[PDB]
């Protein structure tokens, strides 16, 4: 009919093996912020798993509302998980975030001379950085451009140890000119919108060497191309060799998320473990 | 409403504002802790100080006036963020001490020639009385805490071997910080005296309990339930400790710190027990046969000196290839994400790496110095901390070692000392070092 069976699912953009032509004319209720929650989860077990979580300083910016963080943040607090939690944001986040030792929240704006500011503060503090900056339709060019050269000027200030950020490539048709971005893996986001190309850069750094690579207006058709297929094809599947309550892509592409964090409750299978837990975001999310 | 009688309980006084919408959210906690009743608290403080502190000399009405002082501090505290500190403590006490700390009231002489040989050609280099009160506060927690405080070191072997001395206790546990706060209190309250909690940035999920001055008290390393569960433990006198097999095969990968070998030389009588104590059990656990034979250990090990690497050809005792071992976890870290590998077996302080069979060829990093005989070449001390590294995640799967881990041993014999002529460094570990401060209610990390 209209199903597919896979190994696994695409979990990075360089997985992604086939493309379509885009085309012009291409559900969950707060599936926005599934789509944070998982992703993040998925970073943040990554680096707990490498053991660079232990003791880290977690500068997120762009956080508000936030309301996922809270899940996060008790996840990792009873894991044993020593974090400390500082969002960033130029509005306000959700309530359940306050009254919190662990976590500090900061209503401001980001500029350079405030990311200096806290960097003097946090050091000699491991830091961990997230960012989910945006900017009302979709953002210009120019708007992405300038958010990602704010990105760099976080990374390079901060000097964190590790980072996830948010990346979209500027559509082929309204390229301006070509910039650079951080060397990591783009990872896939489930749950995303239908025909969004939007993805998570991760990026565990080495020393001083901050990697930096250019982006073309090439590689930008690249883009296009890979996430039409991406969205038009793969994730309008149902994975057939997906045993799971529910077979869709999207269900599949969260289980190989999930499968990747850490519990202290002992389940017999891995899909025991991936229930409970997406049943516990689910419920944390308020989603049936 | 009744979240502001709760706050204004608690804190003796009306809420102002700031301070009703602050503690607003932790009104749960905050009536846990007033419901707390302090009197039964009080008890069962005094009761632990006469069976593990009789000959601290305090009065029990001196006792008595520091825990209600505590749990009233918050009347006298303005500053949110103390605030927050002492509900957090607070907290911790009122629901955990009853069960951790509460609960606590109710062949070898043979192999030491063979030990001293190994060692002697392996030597070529160049604290408050609170303690003896906490050792035997220890003894008596890992037996009613199996499931969540494993022992190792010293005191483990010593309870196979009694002539084993031992300063410490060392321990896993799958709570330390509970436990470290809990203990903390306890000693606060019968002493007096202000204990402070540092987390030590080098290492992993590890806590520290130093006194007032500075002095040792009591360390511990925290691991998750899967860890636990998968660490190779024996049973013995009702307590669990890391099985010796796996101390051992952790022993030779310590030799390779530069430091470790400086102690093995400083003092090498110290080791000769604990090493013959561990070969004896070996010996006669696994049927291990000690003759000077074995082969293909020290499983060829090249220093690629300017990417911080060393390959260790294993396809003679593996399915995988070789074992890339990195000498910088940040970019063993770096290239395991650029394989897309997202599943790598982490078992944390335990063997302090992540291990990674991807395409038939492991991927490891080595958390001690390595090593050199010469130019680029690695020393057989270090090769065999490197083979015993990777035998630990053999040891961690229940997968196969046992051969290996005698033809490890058998190449540990009758061997001509090879002096040291350089080493690779740790990399560096970023990060703060971390405390609990309870009389000034700061927690900073
Ligand atoms: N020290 C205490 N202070 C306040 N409440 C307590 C205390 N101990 C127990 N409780 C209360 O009694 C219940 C739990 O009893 P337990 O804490 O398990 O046993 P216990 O009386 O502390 O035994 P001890 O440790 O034998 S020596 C809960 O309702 C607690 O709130
Ligand atoms: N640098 C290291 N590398 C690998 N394993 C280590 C290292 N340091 C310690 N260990 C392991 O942890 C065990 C205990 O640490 P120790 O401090 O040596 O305990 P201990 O020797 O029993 O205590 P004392 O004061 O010397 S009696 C050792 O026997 C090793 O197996
Ligand atoms: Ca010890
Ligand atoms: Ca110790």
């Amino acid at each position: 009919m209209d199903v597919v069976s896979l190994d696994k699912p695409f979990m990075y953009f360089e997985e992604i093996d086939n493309e379509l032509d885009y085309e012009p004319e291409s559900k969950l209720p707060y599936q926005g912020q599934l789509k944070l929650l998982l992703g993040e989860l998925f970073f943040l077990s990554k680096l707990q798993r490498h053991g660079i979580l232990d003791g880290a300083t977690v500068v997120y910016i762009g956080s508000a509302p936030g309301t996922h963080i809270r899940y996060l943040r008790d996840h990792f607090y009873n894991l044993g998980v020593i974090i400390k939690w500082m969002l960033i944001d130029g509005r306000h986040h959700d309530p359940i975030l306050n009254g919190l030792r662990d976590v500090t929240l900061v209503t401001r704006f980001v500029d350079e001379e405030y990311l200096r500011s806290i960097k003097k503060q946090l050091h000699p503090s491991k830091i961990i950085l997230i960012s989910d900056v945006a900017s009302g339709n979709e953002p210009s060019t120019a708007d992405l451009l300038s958010n990602y050269a704010l990105q760099n000027v976080m990374i390079s200030i901060l000097n964190p140890v590790a980072s996830s950020l948010k990346w979209r490539c500027p559509f082929p048709d309204q390229w301006i000119k070509d910039f650079y971005i951080p060397h990591g893996n783009k990872m896939l986001q489930p749950f995303a919108p239908s025909y969004s190309a939007e993805m998570r850069l991760l990026s565990i750094y080495t020393g001083e060497n901050m990697r930096l690579t250019r982006v073309t207006k090439s590689d930008a058709v690249n883009y296009e191309k890979k996430m039409y297929y991406l969205n038009k094809i793969v994730r309008n599947k149902v994975v057939v060799n997906f045993d799971y309550p529910n077979q869709e892509y999207d269900y599949f592409h969260m289980y190989f998320m999930l499968r990747t964090v850490y519990c202290n409750k002992t389940f017999p299978t891995t899909k025991a473990k991936v229930l409970f837990l997406q049943q516990s975001i689910f419920r944390f999310l308020n989603i049936p | 409403n009744i979240t502001l009688k709760i706050i204004e309980t608690y804190l003796g006084r009306v809420p102002s504002v700031n301070e009703y919408h602050m503690l607003k959210s932790q009104a749960r906690n905050i009536q846990k802790i007033t419901v707390f009743n302090k009197d039964i608290f009080v008890s069962l403080v005094k009761k632990n100080k006469k069976r593990f502190f009789s000959d601290v000399n305090t009065s029990a009405s001196e006792i008595k006036d520091r825990i209600l002082s505590y749990f009233s501090k918050q009347t006298q505290t303005y500053n949110i963020g103390k605030l927050f500190t002492i509900i957090e403590l607070q907290s911790v006490l009122v629901t955990t001490y009853t069960d951790i700390l509460g609960v606590l009231t109710i062949n070898v002489t043979s192999m030491e020639e063979l030990a001293r040989d190994m060692l002697n050609s392996m030597n070529v280099a160049v604290v408050s009385s609170l303690v003896k009160n906490v050792n035997k506060l220890m003894e008596e927690y890992l037996r009613r805490h199996n499931k969540s405080c494993i022992c190792y070191g010293s005191y483990s072997l010593y309870l196979i071997n009694p002539n084993i001395r031992y300063g410490d206790i060392d321990i896993l546990q799958t709570n330390s910080r509970t436990f470290l706060i809990d203990l903390a209190f306890l000693i606060k309250f019968i002493t007096g005296n202000n204990i402070i909690l540092s987390k030590i940035p080098y290492l992993r999920n590890y806590m520290v309990i130093k006194d007032e001055n500075d002095n040792h008290i009591i360390d511990s390393f925290n691991i998750r339930q899967d860890t636990m569960n998968v660490v190779p433990k024996i049973f013995i006198d009702n307590i669990y400790i890391v099985d010796p097999t796996f101390q051992l095969l952790n022993m030779i990968k310590m030799f390779s710190q530069i430091d470790r070998l400086e102690d093995l030389s400083k003092d090498p009588e110290k080791f000769n027990a604990r090493m013959a104590t561990m070969l004896e059990y070996v010996r006669y656990t696994h049927g291990i046969v000690f003759d000077g034979k074995r082969n293909n250990m020290p499983m060829k090990c090249i220093i690629d000196e300017n990417n911080r690497i060393v390959t260790v050809t294993t396809k003679d005792y593996f399915s995988f290839k070789k074992c890339l071992v990195y000498l910088d976890e940040n970019v063993l870290s770096s290239d395991i994400l650029d394989l897309n590998a997202d599943t790598s077996c982490d078992f944390e302080s335990v063997t302090n790496s992540v291990y990674l069979i991807h395409d038939n060829i492991m991927y490891t990093y080595f958390s001690n110095t390595i090593l050199l005989s010469d130019k680029g070449k690695v020393h057989e001390i270090s090769a065999r901390g490197l083979c015993a590294h990777i035998l630990l995640y053999q040891m961690l799967t229940s997968g196969e070692y046992k051969q290996c881990l005698s033809d490890l041993l058998n190449s540990m014999m009758n061997r001509d000392k090879i002096p040291i002529y350089s080493h690779t460094e740790r990399d560096k570990k970023p990060g703060r070092h971390g405390f609990i401060n309870i009389e000034k209610d700061i927690i900073v990390f």
